């Protein structure tokens, strides 16, 4: 996951 | 979360410009959480700008996005008739969405007078003891009137009116008006008129019930 | 490239209905597929949402603990399964898929489906009466002429009007529903065609009863 993978990540939280 | 969205209705000619303010209940997640979706009557929604003030892929240079934290603003230049819909500010805060309230954004186009016409109930309606008399109002802008006749006496209830949303082309409308009543009152007339008045001007479409 | 939901109908208060949202164009791995519902004349509602990936499904407090949502990847699809329903679940269903497109826009909703309409109450349901819509047998004609349909007294909505089997569709009017004061909806639907020796017949369907109207328009009252 880079960066726009890891906000995605962290907001739906996964 | 709460995105309150104003104006709710707003009302441009072609060619303006409109303004929505979209105040939300506490901060986003981040700017990049913050778009701007476009729906038309029987459509599902589209998205039109992401990250608060980019240009969704696709969307003219006529719409921009602006705002920050809790406060965002969505402008519209050059408002053209396919632009003819309602926007609705989405906002991420981690888990949840939350969509505002909408604002519908009519569009003044060109005016132009209707053509009206007028359908007799079917043969095998008044069977039914219930009579429907459809009238159209076909390919108008600023909005009209309809009154039903019968006779010479202008009715007062027993009519509902339908109107399509603005063409994608030319901001004009489609509207329907259907007059329903007892076929014992159907048959205790002769002539039935439909008229729609735009402004001072107005059209006439009738028939007699002797010759359909 | 495409989204269909399917599974809304009339049902009772409190009972349950599982919606599906299937794909025909891509799949449902790795990536969010959210729900959003709207109530007839409202807004836009965000509901669920489930990321197809390990699982994470998400749920907006207005169907908080009734509703679930899930992910059976056999025959790439979603599926939103409610429980205890109420007249305020009444609304359009979609599902919308992310991650479509590249970079920050693929956060949103990229893709949507047509939608699927539930409707919660105890009415009963009922078919419409179709019928036919020409202009007075002593009226003015010339090269085209504008016929119709009329569909009154039908209740759960979802109805689709068509002309000639789906192949004409220039020129074609369907004019909204409108909720009469009996409860029941009625709608109209009108085309514009060119006189000629076509047959032209509108095609109404009533899903909620499963029914399939096809009325061969004449071109005047005689």
């Amino acid at each position: 996951r880079d960066k726009v993978q890891k906000e995605y990540a962290l907001f739906y939280k996964l | 979360q709460v995105l309150t969205q104003t104006p709710s209705a707003v009302s441009a000619a072609v060619g303006g410009t409109v303004t929505i303010n979209c105040q939300a209940s506490q901060s986003v997640y981040s700017d990049n959480w913050l778009g701007w979706y476009q729906q038309k009557p029987g459509q599902p929604p589209k998205l039109l700008i992401y990250a608060a003030s980019n240009l969704a892929s696709g969307v003219p240079s006529r719409f921009q996005g602006s705002g920050s934290g809790t406060q965002f603003t969505l402008t519209i230049s050059d408002l053209q008739c396919d632009d003819a819909a309602t926007y609705y500010c989405a906002g991420g805060f981690s888990p949840n969405w939350a969509f505002g309230g909408g604002t519908g954004v009519v569009v003044d186009g060109d005016p132009v007078a209707p053509t009206v016409l007028i359908f007799p109930p079917a043969a095998d309606q008044v069977a039914t003891g219930t009579v429907t008399i459809v009238c159209v109002a076909n390919k108008y802008f600023p909005d009209v009137t309809v009154t039903w006749e019968v006779d010479g006496t202008t009715q007062t209830t027993g009519i509902e009116n339908s109107k399509t949303p603005q063409n994608s082309a030319d901001c004009t409308y489609n509207l329907s008006s259907t007059l329903t009543l007892t076929s014992t009152q159907y048959n205790s007339h002769k002539e039935y008129t439909c008229k729609v008045t735009q402004g001072t001007t107005s059209v006439v479409q009738s028939f007699n019930r002797g010759d359909c | 490239q495409e989204l269909v939901e399917s599974g809304g109908g009339l049902v009772q208060p409190g009972g349950s209905l599982k919606l599906s949202c299937k794909a025909s164009g891509i799949d449902f791995n790795n990536c969010g597929v959210t729900w959003v519902r709207q109530a007839p004349g409202q807004g836009l509602e965000w509901i669920a949402y489930i990321y197809t990936g390990l699982g994470v499904g998400h749920y907006a407090s207005s169907v908080e603990g009734r509703f679930t949502v899930s992910s059976d990847n056999a025959q790439n699809a979603v599926f939103l399964q409610m429980t205890s329903l109420t007249a305020s679940d009444t609304a359009t269903y979609f599902c919308a898929r992310d991650g479509v497109m590249s970079g920050v826009e693929g956060y949103y909703f990229n893709l949507w489906g047509p939608g699927t309409l539930v409707t919660v109450s105890s009415g009963q349901p009922k078919a419409p009466s179709v019928f036919p819509l020409a202009p007075c047998c002593g009226d003015t004609p010339s090269s085209t002429v504008t016929l119709g349909c009329l569909v009154k007294g039908y209740l759960p909505e979802p109805v689709t009007v068509t002309w000639n089997s789906g192949t004409l569709t220039n020129g074609v009017r369907t004019f909204p529903s409108v909720r009469q004061s009996s409860g029941l909806y009625s709608l109209s639907s009108v085309v514009s065609v060119t006189s000629s020796s076509q047959p032209v017949t509108c095609n109404v369907a009533h899903p909620a009863t499963n029914t399939k109207v096809d009325k061969t328009v004449a071109p005047s009252t005689c």
